[PDB]
């Protein structure tokens, strides 16, 4: 199943007070109006990649999801946070867990901590080994969809915990549907109202008219015509053209000589008409130095 | 100055197992592979296994598989190989030997090419 | 725990220690005489009694004597691209010393081991666990160690005996993260008492400036540390102290 | 303009005066540049 | 053989709109191309897709260049 | 897995020749032959490596050949000291260091 | 303007990002430094 991600999962990208103001920044967020996937909890969890940030929001009554799990292989291997909640405690902890075949809550380590009617909306990122996790809970009156609206997202949790994730598999509790969209970097026109609180934000590389609202700075345009870009066709292929040389140059020779010259009469052999590789140069460790000082070595193929 | 010392003899009956060691010294203990070699008595060479004194590695001949058993201790430099279920025709000298060069030759085919330090002597005989 | 700890890491598997909640004073490792390098560009080491710092993360590892150059930004080796890669915006300061009497034995300590074999450069502050044998030929390695196929970790042989360019040295790479977050990891200086309606110069977890201190009616949500204005010039302040 | 700050308190708070100096050099070659590029603007502005 | 080269077709990218007090429909005009690589009209000020093109003249209301103007009408 | 003669003779002075013949798979497509010498009841001594590089200390009068898929030691100057049983050496496709019948080098 | 080239392909194929970034900033320098004289030429004529 699919949605239509309206103009949910908009965040305060970092923590500076501003007010009455329209900023822009760029950043992971959802684009406005792309498809999300659907799941639902009748009569279904499986594992969905982690690439580069999630959105997660769910629609509850029954407190049904209660934790989640990320990783990369979810099998005692490597590290992989799982966060749980029993109605008391919230725990949150990297170890080296024994997952069920399918994990399910019924009715080597290194870190632990421990303390429809509702939509319950987060944002799983991680930058810098930094797991950054925001929520927001909203009262709901609507069983099929998810609800249309704006909503800002507050942060919420800050972890260091410097792990690999790209792969993530929910915790129900067994005796509720959900959405799942993806981040991208996109540049976001925010607005701040004289409490301090965004109440508005625009996806500028929408549309032309949002390219122009984030050009302009503004959520008003004006009657008129304005420069917003700069389009360029861009190059599909490389063509690469080089003379069809038929003789690898004896490099190995002026290293394999039997004798070399002294310094007061050094040789100076003119090198023409040669393939040159450098590689067997680079991959050899019997050189005390190599330095180069005009072309960077690596670029030399 | 490079050293190599190896255990004294030894005489196992048919069925037991016999465990020789190779004490180096000298040199990078684990920048060389260690191989080994059996002759018969009046007989030729046979070669039979090398150990990696880094990281454990090891392989022995698919003539030896199953029966012959390697470690080694970098804290005093030193290999151990283990003959398991010893018969008549391992009555024979024994040596491990050192590789030629270091294992930083992108070429230096390491540590496959051949034996420059051989050690002085081990002997098993194996007679009910 | 950090300094002066029983054991160090191989550059294979540098500890990544996480610097938190206390005081940082680096006043004893000034003065200390037993250190050999300590180089860092980005921050001086005078300033960071009255600086603060978000976080500060401690990459400890032990490196032999002529590659101490190539932790530092900018440099290209061995160890600089298979073992430790720093950034070039790297911030921070890095300390070394000698070991030759703590990780040196009659035999050879060859108990640190470092990444020889790789097929493409580290990425900044990465940690490659991979154990996985190197391909060095043409022909697939099918985890089978021999011709073309290498062990990607070495190991050298420590003694007493070896010159001062393959000695073992412990190097610990003070890296200092600054974020709008609120800061747990400052200087070892005494706080004084406040007072408002005159400017004064104050200096709030680092960020130093002169102006008046007043009350405030914005309401800042939890984690508020700092406030910017059109300028990027600080507007308001939370105190460390009272919330 | 290259430099590691923006603000220049955390630069001379950070930096010896031998490398503040550069990159207090930095800044004020951008900022002196800029300002005069608006002052241009404002005297054609003005004549305008 | 003798290849010349030609760095093949750039230009900016602008957007007629009216108020957006009005309405959201916009139209776009690529600058100096031709409604090729890119409802298409070619013009001598390039390519304008989103605009219908009227044979009827009227007086300029958002002007888009070379005696081409823009509007928002029924 | 190498065939090499059993014994052959020479004279004082003479220079000769002790073949080994492998295959195409292992000598004739790997530059990687060699020759050991070991005296009777002694260790076996590395005399030539790498198809004809030899270790440092070892007489130039010990040289190597190899062509198509054989193998040749070469002794010019034949001495007395020279008796002993020589192998060719070379990888084969798996572990590890082979050799051949044995050449017992006598001199009359 | 004190590059080794003009080119600013052959200096991102040449030289390392921490030199070619050194490289590039020079050339920001001198190629901004003209397109502003440019504009404020142009900005002259336009009030002519
Ligand atoms: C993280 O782990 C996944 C799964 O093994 C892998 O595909 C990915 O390359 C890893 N990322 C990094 C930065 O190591
Ligand atoms: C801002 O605060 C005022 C006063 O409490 C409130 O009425 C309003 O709903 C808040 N949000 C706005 C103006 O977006
Ligand atoms: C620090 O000061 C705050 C307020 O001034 C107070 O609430 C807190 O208990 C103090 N902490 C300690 C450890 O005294
Ligand atoms: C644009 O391309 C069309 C289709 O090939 C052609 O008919 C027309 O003449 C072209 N116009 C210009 C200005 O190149």
């Amino acid at each position: 199943a699919y949605t239509n991600s309206f103009t949910r999962g908009v965040y305060y990208p970092d923590k500076v007070f501003r007010s009455s103001v329209l900023h822009s920044t760029q950043d992971l967020f959802l684009p406005f109006f792309s498809n999300v996937t659907w799941f639902h909890a009748i009569h279904d969890n499986p594992v969905l990649p982690f690439n580069d940030g999630v959105y997660f929001a769910s629609t509850e009554k029954s407190n049904i999801i209660r934790g989640w799990i990320f990783g990369t292989t979810l099998d005692s291997k490597t590290q992989s946070l799982l966060i749980v909640n029993n109605a008391t405690n919230v725990v949150i902890k990297v170890c080296e867990f024994q997952f069920c075949n399918d994990p399910f809550l019924g009715v080597n380590c290194t870190f632990e901590y421990v303390s429809f009617k509702n939509l319950r909306e987060f944002v799983f990122k991680n930058i810098d080994g930094y797991f950054k996790i925001y929520s927001k809970h909203t009262p709901i009156n609507l069983v099929r969809d998810l609800p249309q609206g704006f909503s800002a997202l507050e942060p919420l949790v800050d972890l260091p915990i410097g792990i690999n994730i790209t792969r993530f598999q929910t915790l129900l509790a067994l005796h509720a549907a959900y959405y799942v969209g993806y981040l991208q970097p996109r540049t976001f026109l925010l607005k701040y109202n004289e409490n301090g609180t965004i109440t508005d934000a625009v996806d500028c590389a929408l549309d032309p008219l949002s390219e122009t609202k984030c050009t302009l700075k503004s959520f008003t345009v004006e009657k008129g015509i304005y420069q917003t870009s700069n389009f360029r066709v861009q190059p599909t292929e490389s063509i690469v053209r080089f003379p069809n040389i038929t003789n690898l140059c004896p490099f190995g020779e002026v290293f394999n000589a039997t004798r070399f010259a002294s310094v007061y009469a050094w040789n100076r052999k003119r090198i023409s008409n040669c393939v040159a590789d450098y590689s067997v140069l680079y991959n050899s460790a019997s050189f005390s130095t190599f330095k180069c000082y005009g072309v960077s070595p690596t670029k030399l193929n | 100055q490079v050293q190599l010392v190896q255990s004294g003899a030894e005489v196992k009956k048919p069925g037991a197992s016999v465990k020789v060691s190779c004490k180096a010294s000298g040199y990078t203990f684990t920048g060389y592979y260690m191989h080994w070699v059996r002759q018969a008595p009046g007989q030729g060479l046979e070669w039979m296994g090398w150990i990696s004194p880094v990281s454990g590695g090891t392989n022995y001949a698919q003539k030896f598989q199953g029966r012959v058993t390697m470690t080694r201790d970098t804290s005093i430099s030193t290999a151990y190989m283990e003959l398991s279920r010893l018969r008549s025709d391992d009555t024979a000298v024994y040596y491990c030997a050192r590789a030629p060069l270091f294992p930083t030759g992108v070429l230096a085919g390491d540590y496959y090419y051949y034996g420059m330090d051989v050690w002085g002597q081990g002997t098993t005989v194996t007679v009910s | 725990e950090v300094f002066n700890a029983t054991r160090f890491a191989s550059v294979y598997a540098w500890n990544r220690k996480r610097i938190s909640n206390c005081v940082a004073d680096y006043s004893v490792l000034y003065n200390s005489a037993s250190f050999s390098t300590f180089k860092c560009y980005g921050v001086s080491p005078t300033k960071l009694n009255d600086l603060c710092f978000t976080n500060v993360y401690a990459d400890s590892f032990v490196i032999r004597g002529d590659e101490v150059r190539q932790i530092a930004p900018g440099q290209t080796g061995k160890i600089a691209d298979y073992n430790y890669k720093l950034p070039d915006d790297f911030t921070g300061c890095v300390i070394a010393w000698n070991s030759n009497n703590l990780d040196s034995k009659v035999g050879g300590n060859y108990n640190y081991l470092y990444r020889l074999f790789r097929k493409s450069n580290l990425k900044p502050f990465e940690r490659d666990i991979s154990t996985e044998i190197y391909q060095a030929g043409s022909t697939p390695c099918n985890g089978v160690e021999g011709f073309n196929c290498y062990f990607p970790l070495q190991s050298y042989g420590f003694q007493p005996t070896n010159g001062v360019g393959y000695q073992p040295y412990r190097v610990v790479v003070l890296s200092f993260e600054l974020l709008h977050a609120p800061a747990t990891v400052c200087g070892p200086k005494k706080s004084t008492n406040l007072v408002k309606n005159k400017c004064v110069n104050f200096n709030f977890n680092g960020l130093t400036g002169t102006g008046v201190l007043t009350e405030s009616n914005k309401k800042f949500l939890p984690f508020q540390q700092f406030g910017r204005d059109i300028a990027d010039t600080t507007d308001a302040v939370r105190d460390p102290q009272t919330l | 303009f290259g430099a590691i700050s923006s603000v220049l308190n955390d630069i001379l708070s950070r930096l010896d005066p031998p490398e503040a100096e550069v990159q207090i050099d930095r800044l004020i070659t951008g900022r002196l540049q800029s300002l005069q590029t608006y002052v241009t603007q404002q005297l054609i502005r003005a004549a305008e | 053989e003798i290849l010349d080269i030609t760095p093949c077709s750039f230009g900016g990218v602008s957007v007629i709109t009216p108020g957006t007090n009005t309405s959201n429909q916009v139209a776009v005009l690529y600058q100096d191309v031709n409604c090729t690589e890119v409802n298409v009209f070619q013009t001598r000020a390039g390519c304008l897709i989103g605009a219908e093109h009227v044979n009827n003249s009227y007086e300029c209301d958002i002007p888009i260049g070379a005696g081409i103007c823009a509007s928002y009408q029924t | 897995a190498l065939t090499q003669p059993a014994s052959v003779s020479g004279s004082p002075g003479q220079s000769i020749t002790i073949s080994c013949t492998g295959t195409s798979s292992d000598v004739g497509s790997y530059n990687l032959v060699s020759w050991y010498q070991q005296h009777p009841g002694k260790a076996p001594k590395l005399m030539i490596y790498e198809g004809s590089k030899r270790p440092s200390g070892v007489s130039n009068r010990f040289s190597g050949s190899k062509s198509g898929n054989t193998a040749s030691l070469t002794i010019s100057g034949l001495q007395a000291e020279d008796e002993a049983d020589y192998y060719c050496c070379s990888y084969a496709g798996s572990s590890t260091l082979v050799f051949g019948g044995g050449t017992k080098l006598t001199v009359l």
